[PDB]
């Protein structure tokens, strides 16, 4: 996951 | 081996250092190269980035 | 359906790791683990  | 920036494991919830396992189906999926050696989501096609660049 | 690996030249069980960039180009999920071929994008397809 992309944790922005 | 480099970090995928801003880029967690769903595997084991660490970094992705060296090549990034990204799912092409879900959204926002991704597995380090431990998770991804371990057989883990292996009902969806993936990307497999050696670096982030 | 006849894939063999490009590494070591064994047979592609499991995850299959076809080449983004060389044409008929796979790995099998240990020459992946290795870390051959790996200047090359993949995409990693499922085994039946
Ligand atoms: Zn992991
Ligand atoms: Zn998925
Ligand atoms: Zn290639
Ligand atoms: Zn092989």
């Amino acid at each position: 996951r992309i944790v922005p | 081996n480099m970090v995928h920036p801003n880029v967690i494991c769903d595997g084991c919830n660490g970094p992705v250092v060296g090549t990034r396992y990204k799912c092409s189906v879900c959204p926002d999926y991704d597995l380090c190269s431990v998770c991804e050696g371990k057989g883990l989501h292996r009902g969806h096609t993936k990307l497999a980035f050696p670096s982030p660049f």
